[PDB]
């Protein structure tokens, strides 16, 4: 009969520094799906972990809204000369982006009062992202 | 064929004497292999010196250094030791004295099992034929 | 034990190319004068169970890399290395800057002559890691 | 007189004599068309005896596969050649431009198509000269249909064998044999854009050592100022007197020599690495601090920039031990950072060491610029001398 | 055209036919008069309608499917639906949308419902062959899905190689067509899986699973004369296509020509460069003469001809002289010969490498086996031999050796004499020369008629081994008593009974899995061994049992999925042992869950 | 650049017919 929450008290800074620290942008996709996954599954839990993160949101966000051909998606790993190598991961990286906002615009005064129209800001996202052609993504 | 075959090398065996030096001096001087010069015949070579040999129960390797014996190193505990006094009442007092009584009929190698095992090795690979040749002959 | 666990030594190298997010190469391979970049050899992964090898006069660790072509390269790590190791490595830059005359003449090239560095690089000035295969020996 | 002296000694045939009875059914489907079609069966025969003859030797190579390998490699073009003077018969009604195209794809897959410059002298020649053959025979088909086209379709690219030849026999120290087939390339008596430049060059190159031969190479370079087609030979002319003006005692003429070399192309890193060497050949006299350094590096970053994907770290290491004097005066500083031309950084990557200790030494921050532009485009080539050297200078403070 | 009630009555038709089609079974296998009315039913649907024949069809698929898994000859039908029909896409694209329904349970089904998949598939790719200029537009679709769901398939399924026969039959199938351009997204996808694929079966299944990778690795369509830039995948099958396989050879013979034509001979030299060695080793062993085959070997002379000196530019002196090891070693002993005064000394392991292929072989003769199996067995039991011999009061030595471990500072008797050292090479070849030894009595388990007196040889050597540990046991408290002594007194050098610490994790990671079987069995006898001999209070801390569970945690940090099999084998046994005692799970529970996460993440 | 053009097709036989030369005492 232990909480989720008590078992992270001790380690959870060990999990959160190293995700906090690093820009999300320069990280190859693997890691970008485990970051954001790890970030839904902490803030699906009950009543922890919501201090301060409104900059990573804003990246992932706007890291979203932009198309994925041969622009700011990627650091290193271009997307002219790969097929079906990165689409996939490109494709979990979209649906888990979308994940974590559906998630944190569920949460009350986390993102919906914050900046007046920032809810309004990736509801424009959510209506953009009905237009690519895969169904998994639809 | 394994039968027919095992017939002809066990006569011809049987007609020979069963001295090194005769089966030696067969092989080279007085057997003519004309009619087998296809097939390796160092393999029916091997099996005529083969036969001059002893089925001796006692064979044991001298160069390996083998795994750790129980007889001395149940006596590598010098003084501080309660030696205990026949505790005979367990299912371990069984095993173990099974197990020895397994262990002595299990490691008694006579050469025969050794000689006729290789025998058929050589009728699969003509390379045991060639390492039984070079470690026998110059013996 | 002559093979321990890399996981129990250093749990970051077994756990190092799923941390591992680009392609560092194989330490090394820039001095040995190959004139361009792109076919050199990509870490993938560091085996497991490196070696422990006692030599004469002192003793050391031998891990392998295994190459992003199939390849595993072994390395000695000389945790104790001497403070002379700039004067041998400037030997060893010296001698293997002349490899390229000896492929050049005719004479050198028929009899495939070559100097045979090794390879050492160092990690920081108190450990360096040379190449070292095993079938190394000395007399 | 050819046919009799084989069929006396082709029986306990050997892989040569049954190469030279496929040359000569080879012969004779060519100088008699609608031949035999033979050629097809000796040339199987002779890779059938090839193969017995490789089987029978050991399996690892042995230095005697090589020879092997070279028959390999004569019944192939034994077969291409057949190909060749098929489609050679069929052009007897004037179809050029129209199969001349399969000859010149044969031809070029054959100059690609040479032994290692290592190997022996005999297979060389034993290449070249079957060669030979192949191209007087279609020389001798191309002679009647000349006068009829009213350049032109007769090759003589025989020189091009004789040329590759000329050249690696001056790699195998056979400096008479490399004089002495330079005198068969005078059969057409026209001055080629390949073959006058690679004659010439190779003949100025025959009279380079054996000191008194030099004069050998300085007067038939100084008499020919007519251009062979190009405005490149006559730059390594000059710079060929530069040399063997420089190997006697000249100071200025050599010097000016090298001057008119350099000034019509500034596109021969050869004229630049040989005014650098002479530059250092007249330091050689002299203390290096003197002023006179500044042109030597100045000659050999230039004999760096585009002599590029070859051997220059010689050149390298002269700059790194010419920029090391105890200069006064900035003028070495000025000639290394007035060079006006990208830098071959990745060839100082095997002097990082000695850039690297060359930071503790004074007079020296133009070192800076070449480990910054290492630093910024190969990486992984200074991280672990970089931090040695800095632990070792952290604890020193 | 037709109304409702006329094409109910040719569904009906069609029906009855084909039930009508078990009057002439047995009582691409079928009898005459069953052909003949196969015959009869296809050209009388040929003339219908096609946009009614689709549906009929459409709808009796399954039928038709369920009653060729009991007379077989049906297939017949689909075959004249597809090799001669105006008809012919439409139940072309019928039948693969309907096998790729079937495409899931084709691994984990029986072996007629495979066949019967197998040759329906394979009727559907000779369909496309047969009609090129008629629709092969019908297979475009669902044929990267094809590719991807069999190699996804293939993971999760019973029989996986069914998938990879697949793929093999879509790729002989075709070849000199346009659809290879929508394929050339999914090649670097299909090589990194061939390839991780071909080597990690380092424990092979012995099968053509080597053979069937290298020939899906190479053999691959492509537009372009040269396939792609992924061209460093094939280097290393290319090897094994030159090397192993004299069937695959003229294949792979055909790719390197297709390489030296037209590569420019400056952007193939360096692919080549890895390999250059093996591949002109192979290459040089198929220039043989006229018995063996010369369209193999003029092939090679073709190759090597074509290549001027850079046939032999890439060869140094060689860097593969063998040095001899554990299957070249000699094993001395003593034989009485009657022409002779004395004993000679000759080798008995002239014939282990010899031995050790006839055992693994298949195809030999069970005489032939088991006459190898007792060859190894002799030289094993000549190496235990001079162990075996126990002392007359062996039983309380055991009980006093086994009670003097709870006892804390052990008095050492201390004495200043040196003794001999240990000859590395030679005790590493003997050492690997017993583990051989060993690890072909476990795989003698895996025959049948050779499975009794190995499992009884097999029950003696652990239960020998599990006695002999206890002197590795007593020797470890050398290690204590004195934290630096140095003037003891230690027997000398011996193989120290730790070697079934790699016999035992060989055979749980064994790529059949009825020497597996005997692998966990193993661990069960020796755990009751250890928990007898020791009592289950110290058996978890001195016996195998914590050593051989280390053992288990290193099988999961290997670098292939066949070793962490095993160490999951040997975690899963060893938990549903030890359950009872809180000390030894809750002291080892960090390095066991750190194993089984390191499953999860390297895999 | 990365191709070259098309090499001469060297046609290898298919129904070659040699003799298997008897030995010599050489």
């Amino acid at each position: 009969g232990i909480p989720i929450v008590k078992l992270m008290d001790h380690s959870k800074q060990f999990l959160l520094s190293p995700i906090f620290a690093k820009p999300l942008r320069a990280l190859p996709f693997t890691m970008q799906i485990g970051n954001v996954d790890a970030i839904t599954f902490c803030l699906s839990l009950p009543n922890t972990f919501l201090t301060f993160n409104e900059e990573l949101f804003r990246l992932l966000q706007e890291s979203i809204v932009l198309a994925d051909a041969e622009d700011e998606s990627l650091s290193t790993n271009i997307q002219k000369t790969t097929e079906y190598s990165t689409s996939e991961q490109l494709v979990q990286l979209r649906i888990a982006c979308i994940k974590l906002l559906a998630i944190a615009l569920k949460n009350e005064e986390f993102a919906t009062a914050q900046q007046g129209n920032i809810r309004i800001r990736i509801l424009a996202v959510f209506f953009k992202t009905m237009l690519k052609t895969s169904p998994e993504i639809i | 064929d394994i039968g027919i075959r095992k017939r002809f090398m066990t006569i011809l065996d049987n007609s020979l004497e069963r001295d090194i030096k005769e089966r030696l001096y067969y092989v080279i001087r007085d057997q003519n292999w004309e009619f087998i010069a296809d097939y390796p015949w160092l393999n029916q070579a091997l099996q005529l010196l083969y036969g001059s040999f002893n089925r001796e129960k006692e064979l044991s390797l001298k160069n390996i250094y083998c795994l750790s014996p129980p007889s001395i190193l149940q006596e590598y505990l010098p003084e501080n030791a309660e030696m205990v006094t026949e505790v005979n009442d367990l299912e371990l007092s069984n095993f173990v004295k099974g197990h020895i009584a397994s262990m002595q009929g299990l490691c008694r190698i006579i050469s025969s099992d050794f000689i006729d095992s290789l025998i058929e090795i050589f009728y699969q690979d003509p390379k045991a034929i060639h390492r039984a040749w070079v470690t026998l002959f110059p013996q | 034990s002559k093979k321990e666990n890399l996981e129990v030594l250093c749990p970051h190298l077994s756990n190092f190319h799923h941390q591992k997010f680009e392609d560092i190469e194989i330490p090394g391979q820039y001095l040995l004068n190959k004139d361009n970049n792109v076919h050199f050899i990509k870490i993938a992964r560091f085996l497991p169970t490196v070696d422990f090898v006692r030599g004469t006069h002192s003793s050391y660790r031998r891990l392998m890399i295994r190459g992003h072509d199939g390849s595993v390269h072994s390395f000695a790590v000389q945790y104790p290395a001497v403070r002379h190791s700039r004067r041998e490595e400037r030997m060893f830059q010296l001698y293997r800057l002349f490899n390229k005359s000896l492929s050049k003449n005719v004479e050198t090239r028929r009899r495939s002559i070559q100097f045979n560095l090794p390879i050492a690089i160092p990690l920081s000035p108190q450990v360096r890691i040379m190449n070292d295969s095993v079938s190394f020996t000395t007399l | 007189a050819l046919e009799q002296s084989v069929k006396s000694v082709m029986d306990v045939p050997t892989p040569r004599r049954q190469m030279f009875k496929t040359f000569l059914a080879l012969q004779n489907f060519a100088e008699s068309r609608k031949g035999d079609q033979e050629v097809r069966k000796l040339c199987d025969e002779g890779i059938q005896l090839s193969l017995i003859k490789w089987v029978s030797l050991p399996i690892r190579y042995t230095p005697a596969h090589k020879w092997l390998l070279h028959g390999f490699q004569q019944y192939m073009e034994f077969l291409e050649a057949t190909q060749i003077y098929a489609n050679l018969h069929t052009t007897t009604v004037q179809n050029l431009d129209s199969k001349a195209q399969e000859i010149k794809r044969i031809l070029q897959a054959w100059r690609d198509r040479l032994p290692n410059t290592w190997d022996d002298v005999n297979m060389w020649n034993d290449l070249v000269t079957w060669r030979q053959h192949a191209f007087q025979v279609i020389n001798n088909a191309y002679l009647p249909l000349i006068p009829a086209l009213q350049a032109y379709r007769g090759y003589h690219e025989i020189a091009w064998v004789i040329n590759r030849f000329a050249h690696v026999a001056r790699k195998h120290n056979m400096p008479d044999v490399c004089i002495s087939q330079l005198a068969r390339i005078y059969t057409l008596p026209n001055i080629e854009i390949q073959e006058a430049f690679l004659k010439l060059r190779e003949q100025a190159k025959c009279h380079y050592q054996n000191m008194n031969e030099l004069t050998t190479g300085l007067d038939v370079i100084s008499n020919t100022n007519l251009v062979y087609f190009g405005t490149v030979q006559k730059a390594e002319f000059f710079t060929l007197k530069g040399m063997f003006l420089s190997k006697l005692r000249a100071y200025e003429e050599a010097n000016q020599a090298f001057a008119t070399a350099v000034q019509i192309d500034l596109n021969l890193a050869k004229a630049w690495a040989q005014w650098g060497f002479f530059n250092d050949r007249r330091l050689s006299e002299e203390p290096n601090n003197i002023s006179f350094a500044s042109n030597a590096i100045s000659c050999y970053l230039q004999a760096a920039g585009l002599y590029k994907n070859s051997k220059i770290r010689e050149l390298l290491c002269r700059i790194l031990w010419l920029i090391s004097i105890d200069d006064a005066s900035g003028m070495l500083t000025n000639a290394f950072d007035s060079f006006r031309g990208e830098i071959p950084v990745w060839y100082w990557i095997t002097f990082i060491p000695q850039l690297l200790t060359s930071l503790s030494h004074k007079e020296a921050n133009m070192v800076r610029h070449i480990l910054i532009r290492i630093a910024k485009s190969y990486p992984q080539a200074l991280h672990f001398q970089l931090r040695t050297t800095k632990e070792d200078f952290a604890v020193i403070q | 055209v037709f109304s409702y009630e006329e094409v109910i009555v040719f569904k009906d038709l069609f029906h009855e036919c084909i039930i009508g089609l078990k009057f002439f079974k047995d009582h691409v296998s079928a009898t005459k008069d069953a052909r003949e009315l196969m015959d009869y039913l296809a050209f009388m649907f040929m003339q219908m309608d096609n946009a009614t024949f689709n549906e009929i069809i459409e709808q009796e698929l399954p039928f038709v499917y369920e009653r060729m898994l009991e007379d077989s000859g049906l297939l017949h039908v689909a075959q004249s639906f597809l090799t001669s029909e105006i008809t012919s896409p439409n139940f072309a694209g019928i039948l693969l949308r309907f096998l790729k329904g079937k495409l899931k349970d084709l691994g984990n089904v029986d072996f007629n419902t495979s066949n019967v998949l197998i040759r329906l598939f394979k009727l559907s790719f000779m369909s496309v062959n047969l009609f090129p200029n008629i629709n092969e537009v019908v297979l475009l679709p669902h044929l990267n899905d094809l590719i991807l769901n069999s190699l996804k398939y293939s993971t999760t399924a019973e029989e996986p190689l069914v998938y990879f026969y697949l793929i093999r039959t879509l790729f002989r199938s075709i070849g000199g067509g346009r659809f290879e351009n929508l394929y050339r997204s999914i090649k670097p996808i299909l090589q990194v899986l061939l390839q991780s694929l071909n080597q990690m079966i380092l424990t092979a299944r012995l099968p053509h699973e080597r053979e069937l990778y290298v020939e899906l690795c190479i053999t691959v369509p492509v537009r372009l004369s040269v396939l792609a830039p992924y061209l460093p995948f094939l280097m290393k099958p290319l090897v094994f296509a030159l090397q192993q396989y004299p069937d695959l050879v003229s294949q792979g013979l055909r790719t390197l020509e297709l390489c030296i034509d037209n590569l420019t001979a400056e952007y193939f030299d360096p692919i080549i460069e890895p390999v250059i060695d093996d591949v002109s080793k192979a290459l040089f062993n198929l220039l043989q003469p006229q018995p063996f085959n010369h369209a193999i070997s003029h092939n090679v002379v073709r190759i090597l001809g074509k290549l001027g000196g850079r046939n032999r530019q890439f060869l140094k002196p060689p860097t593969d002289l063998t040095e001899k090891t554990e299957l070249d070693i000699d094993a001395i002993a003593d034989f009485k010969i009657n022409g002779m005064p004395e004993d000679v000394p000759l080798s008995v392991t002239p014939g282990i490498q010899s031995a050790l292929n006839i055992l693994q072989s298949y195809k030999s003769d069970i005489h032939y086996r088991k006459s190898a199996y007792k060859y190894l067995t002799c030289v094993l039991l000549l190496m235990t031999k001079s162990s075996a011999e126990f002392p007359t009061n062996y039983t309380e030595l055991l009980k006093t050796a086994v009670n003097s471990i709870k006892l804390e500072r052990i008095g050492i008797e201390k004495n200043f004499d040196l003794e001999p050292t240990v000859n590395k090479r030679d005790y590493s070849n003997q050492e690997n020369l017993f583990l051989r030894l060993l690890e072909s009595v476990f795989y003698a388990t895996s025959i049948k008629e050779l499975k009794d007196d190995a499992m009884d040889l097999l029950n003696n050597l652990l239960d020998h081994f599990c006695l002999l540990q206890v002197n590795t046991t007593l020797l470890n408290k050398r290690n204590y008593n004195g934290t630096f002594n140095i003037d003891l007194k230690n027997p000398n050098f011996m193989l120290d009974s730790s070697l079934i610490l790699d016999a035992i994790p060989f055979a749980l990671s064994y790529y059949i899995p009825e020497v597996r079987e005997v692998g966990v069995l193993a661990y069960k006898r020796i755990y009751e061994k250890s928990c007898l001999i020791y009592g289950e209070e110290l058996a978890l801390s001195h016996s195998f049992i914590p050593e051989l569970a280390k053992q288990f945690i290193h099988l999961c940090y290997d670098e292939t999925y066949y070793n962490k099999r095993g160490g999951v084998l040997g975690i899963k046994v060893l938990i549903d042992n030890v359950k009872s005692s809180s000390v030894f799970l809750k002291k080892y529970q960090y390095n066991l869950a750190n194993g089984l996460l390191f499953v999860l993440k390297d895999t | 650049a990365i191709f070259k053009q098309t090499e001469p097709a060297i046609p290898i036989s298919e129904n070659i017919s040699t003799k298997t030369p008897a030995p010599v005492a050489y």
